[PDB]
Parts: structure tokens; sequence; C-alpha cells
């Protein structure tokens, strides 16, 4: 909430919003386009299989 | 008909992990593997069950211990005496 675009030829300050839910969780996995929230164990880990 | 040995099959090792007096066994087979156990007490208590899916499954060892049979796999043994401190 203080950054300006001044393209066009408005000035426009936006935010921030109160809304803060990132669908995102703090892990994620990603695949492609397919993106998983996954508490994936982590580098150095992971147990076989799994 | 002859008693051939056939060249045969065998299934992937398990993952063994510990747990107090119990077999945590994450498990991934190749194929249907028919897994079972006998918990040596004069209280047999064995199990049966194909696994084809893997599956992480348990065992109640007792103290005396158990024997554990991963597909045609040789058979395993445990002791599980404490773990309880």
């Amino acid at each position: 909430g203080e950054t300006p675009a001044k393209i066009g030829d408005a000035k426009l300050i936006i935010g921030p919003l109160s809304s803060a839910w990132s669908p995102f969780d703090n892990k994620v996995v990603v695949y492609g386009h397919e993106v998983y929230n996954y508490d994936f164990p982590e580098y150095g880990t992971g147990k076989a299989g799994s | 008909p002859v008693k051939a040995k056939c060249i045969a099959t065998l299934a992937p090792e398990p993952l063994v992990e510990h747990k107090h007096r119990t077999l945590i066994l994450h498990l991934h087979p190749d194929h249907p593997t028919l897994l079972t156990t006998r918990s040596l007490g004069s209280d047999a208590n064995p199990t049966r069950q194909w696994i084809e899916r893997p599956t992480t499954v348990n065992f109640t060892v007792t103290g005396e211990g158990l024997e554990y049979t991963w597909g045609n796999h040789p058979p395993k043994r445990v002791w599980a005496q404490e773990s309880g401190e």
C-alpha cells in the first residue's frame, strides 16, 4: 500500500489486502503444472520408496 | 512332471523400522506377496495377507520373539524385548 503505477495517466495505490490466505502452504511440491501443497520430508532424508 | 527347481521369485526387501515391541514396516513389493508371521508364544497369533499395494504395516511383537516372511525370501526373526526404558 504505497506502490503507484503511473501507466496511462492515473496514479493508483493498492492494498495491502486483508485476506492473507496464501493458498500455498509452507511446504510445497511442484510438478510440471500440478502443484501440491505437500509436506515433502526434506532434502537429505527422504525414505526410500517414499 | 519333475521336481525342477525353477529359477523363481523374490520380493524386494522390507524396510525394517523399530518401535516399542512393534515392527512398523513400510513395505513395497513388485507383485502380490503373501506375508505371514508366527508370534512364537504358545499363543501363535499368526497373520496372512497378500500384499500387492505398498503398505506400512504393524506387528505387535512379544517378548520372546516373532518371525517374518517377506515372500519366498527367507524367514526373518526378531528379538523385541523392552524399549520403554
